[PDB]
RNA sequence: GCUUGAGUCUCGUAGAGGGGGGUAGAAUUCCAGGUGUAGCGGUGAAAUGCGUAGAGAUCUGGAGGAAUACCGGUGGCGAAGGCGGCCCCCUGGACGAAGACUGACGCUCAGGUGCGAAAGCGUGGGGAGCAAACAGGAUUAGAUACCCUGGUAGUCCACGCCGUAAACGAUGUCGACUUGGAGGUUGUGCCCUUGAGGCGUGGCUUCCGGAGCUAACGCGUUAAGUCGACCGCCUGGGGAGUA
């Protein structure tokens, strides 16, 4: 059941993606955004779109770059079943550098670099290269 | 079933029965009951009569 | 209310109490406000096949819409009744004129 | 079909013997040939129609 | 399953007027008369096993909303289960 | 910009999604490929084509079935330009070093055809040897010498050629190729939509192909 | 608070979905009688058995139980078990088309409760055919079998037990996402209905097949692919599903 949107964000993206599916939609939430947001900002989207008001509807563009698709992987990491947590020296890291993990934080949904500079940590949604 | 043939001729004519009696549903309820089975048996007379 | 066929047949030496029977089943469901959409005393017909001894019997179809109740009482008096050799009610959906 | 009294048009789905034909052979479809031996199994039963060519 | 003009009947003798179809108090009223209904259907026959898996439905649909309008509304909660009779 | 006069498109069902982007048909149970699509690929196809035919073109119009293999070893045949018009035997690039000498015994053999002996041994021999040339000369004619190596490759009908194609892509040969609705694209580098076996879009891009080999630099 | 999740409401549609009662023809066995006369029956072959008290064969009348040919179909319904003549009554679920109402009321579920083929048990019925047991006849080296002649429980009904099956898709439930192709079945919108149709749009179903997955076989939008929620369960064979 719906239970887990962000789940389901970051694997209707991965499908797609796999679909070589130029586009992508779904139901909207303040949070998908957020992450939506890092998701464009970190050149892994071209770009994002919300179009509705009552029933809201983000969309995302797809890239590929080569032939391959941007984005080779994505994954949850907390979830409702398990929720993770670090603190800011025990935060993650991607590809050892490469790619990135996106963290929730008592000052927004940023990146572990990001995160990390502003030295703190929060839930580690999750992790995408 | 019934042929009331006419005048002109002495063969029987009767190819009738090889279209419905006889081994029909003859050789059928003769013998082993069945039960399911037969399911088995006609799920293999589609499989055959797919092509 | 619903509606129904219905369609006795009845014994031959039993012919002429067809329209008694037919006077009264009506006079029967008119009885409790149901109408009555087809009639048809198709009397004396050959039979498909001889079904009780004695070939040919007098037929009556209707079509009536009442109450299951005396849909009900009219099964049984025609059990009661050994004079109906058969009878058969049926289906519905909405009144039917003219067919046969 | 649309009635078991139409032992006219019914007649025409049935062999001599009287066996019910076979969608196969008579090409109607599904919804109808149900409809269809309904229609017929009702005329047997009222001697409309014989259940055997056994008369 | 029940009549129209039953079923009508009772919305319009619980929600707001009737269209008003599926306020808690309706849907649970026009639940519980059918349950009720059924006794009787039950009493005869019994073996009626299959139907019987119809009316457990009711009863724990009607359990679950009964449990929703209390946590909501508890006041209509009350009203509820005594104009509908239950709840010994 | 058309210039395929009725090509259009072909092929009913049988049609393979990966096919879809070249796709606009719909006609009478059958698809027109989107010929406002195909030509902006004369466009690329004929240009890196011609951009290696100067570099010097050696090409293979590899294409059969008795129904356009004359219409293959045609200009299409004469120019800069090798060809295969018949059952194209399987590993005939990836295993060329055998094959090779598939090709000795072609020569020595036709080279000797009105020279060596040849109305000598016996008239058993005679026709009984020259079906073997025979046999040889189809399937091994286009290939006779291969000066260039096989450099790109031009197909008519992509999956018809399911090995062919294949070897070039293990090879790491080009092959330009034309594409029915049907066939799967992605085997062929420099793709080509529309129709492959009717007398027309072979003969028209076939004979148009043969016109940019046989002509780059002088 | 919100309306898309989930319900409620309206009119319809298909259905061997369940429960109860009624009823029909075909056959078998039996009883009675006509005609008729020496065999019938059975097997690989036999014999046991049946027939001169007249069998089998045929015809007519009658009794009784059990199951419903044809339709019939990788057809349909149900949670699973499983559900096929016809009719009425009672009743569960599913689906579709419009909009209207509720407003997260949801998913899952250890414990618990219910249901649950066949066989089997308890009291009473009921008993045509079938048939464990048992008897006879054969086969065989043996034959506690396979085959034959018989035939008891049982198989049927009511009431109540039992709670198991390769109870299997050997695939837990719910949700979202991801190329295709040919069928079957069932709703519904539009099109000179002017074709027995034309183009859409749901529910369910069979076959084939792409990515992907797999030890492989295979699965493949009805997943065994891609994800999440909760539950069940596995941790070498035998011992043992035993003590
Ligand atoms: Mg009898
Ligand atoms: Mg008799
Ligand atoms: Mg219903
Ligand atoms: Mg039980
Ligand atoms: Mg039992
Ligand atoms: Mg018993
Ligand atoms: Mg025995
Ligand atoms: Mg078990
Ligand atoms: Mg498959
Ligand atoms: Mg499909
Ligand atoms: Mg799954
Ligand atoms: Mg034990």
């Amino acid at each position: 059941s719906m239970q887990d949107p962000i789940a389901d964000m970051l694997t209707r993206i991965r499908n797609g993606q796999a679909a070589n599916k130029a586009a992508v939609t779904m139901p909207s939430s303040k949070l998908k955004v957020a992450i939506a947001n890092v998701l464009k900002e970190e050149g892994f989207i071209e770009d994002f779109k919300v179009e509705g008001d009552t029933k809201p509807e983000l969309e995302l563009t797809l890239k590929y770059f080569q032939g391959k698709a941007v984005v080779e992987s994505i994954q949850r990491v907390s979830r409702p079943g398990l929720r993770i947590y670090k603190r800011k020296d025990e935060l993650p890291k991607v590809m050892a550098g490469l790619g990135i993990a996106v963290v929730s934080t008592s000052k927004g949904v940023m990146t572990d670099r990001a995160a990390r500079q502003a030295g703190l940590g929060g839930e580690i949604i999750c992790y995408v290269a | 079933i019934k042929v009331r043939e006419n005048e002109p001729f002495d063969v029987a004519l009767r190819r009738f029965k090889r279209s419905c009696e006889k081994a029909g549903v003859l050789a059928e309820v003769r013998r082993r009951e069945f039960y399911e089975k037969p399911t088995t048996e006609r799920k293999r007379a589609k499989a055959s009569a797919v092509k | 209310m619903r509606h129904y066929e219905i369609v006795f047949m009845v014994h031959p030496d039993q012919s002429e109490q067809v329209p008694g029977m037919i006077e009264r089943y009506t006079a029967a469901i008119t009885g409790a406000e149901g109408k009555i959409h087809r009639l048809e005393d198709w009397g004396r017909r050959q039979l498909a096949y001889p079904i009780n001894k004695l070939h040919k019997a007098h037929y009556v179809l209707m079509n009536v819409e009442a109450p299951q109740e005396v849909i009900d009482e009219l099964e049984t008096t025609f059990r009661f009744n050994d004079a109906v050799i058969r009878s058969m009610v049926m289906r519905t959906k909405h009144a039917v004129t003219e067919a046969s | 079909e649309i009635d078991y009294k139409d032992i006219a048009t019914l007649k025409n789905y049935i062999t001599e013997s009287g066996k019910i034909v076979p969608s196969r052979i008579t090409g109607t479809r599904a919804k109808y040939q149900r409809q269809l031996a309904r229609a017929i199994k009702r005329a047997r039963y009222l001697s409309l129609l014989p259940y055997t060519d056994r008369h | 399953s029940l009549s129209t003009e039953a079923t009508a009947k009772i919305v319009s003798e619980f929600g707001r007027d009737a269209n008003d179809t599926g306020s808690t108090e309706v849907q649970v009223a026009l639940l519980t008369a059918q349950i009720n209904h059924l006794q009787g259907h039950f009493a005869e026959h019994k073996k009626d096993h299959h139907s019987r898996r119809g009316l457990l439905r009711m009863v724990s649909q009607r359990r679950k909303l009964l449990d929703y309008l209390k946590r909501k509304d508890v006041a209509r909660y009350t009203q509820l289960i005594e104009r509908l009779g239950l709840r010994r | 910009m058309l210039k395929a006069g009725v090509h259009f498109g072909h092929q009913t069902r049988y049609w393979n999604p990966k096919m879809k982007p070249f796709i606009f048909g719909a006609r009478n149970k059958v698809h027109i490929i989107n010929l406002e699509k195909t030509v902006p690929m004369f466009n690329e196809a004929l240009a890196e084509l011609n951009k290696i035919a100067s570099r010097k073109g050696k090409i293979l119009f590899v294409g059969t079935k008795r129904a356009a293999s004359e219409a293959v070893k045609d200009a299409a045949l004469s120019c800069d330009q090798f060809f295969v018009n018949h059952r194209w035997l399987g590993g005939m690039l990836t295993n060329w070093k055998t094959v090779r000498q598939s090709i000795k015994r072609l020569k020595d053999l036709e080279t000797q055809s009105q020279d060596g002996t040849f109305d000598k041994l016996t008239k058993k021999e005679a026709l009984m040897r020259t079906r073997e040339l025979e046999k040889l000369e189809n399937s091994l004619g286009g290939i006779k010498d291969m000066g260039g190596l096989p450099d790109a490759l031009f197909v008519i009908d992509a999956d018809h050629e399911h090995i062919a194609i294949k070897e070039a892509n293990n090879l790491g040969i080009p092959v330009f190729a034309i594409v029915d609705t049907n066939s799967d694209p992605d085997g062929v580098d420099f793709v080509i939509p529309g129709n492959d076996d009717a007398i027309r879009a072979v003969t028209l891009y076939l004979g148009a192909v043969a016109a940019t080999v046989r002509e780059g630099r002088s």
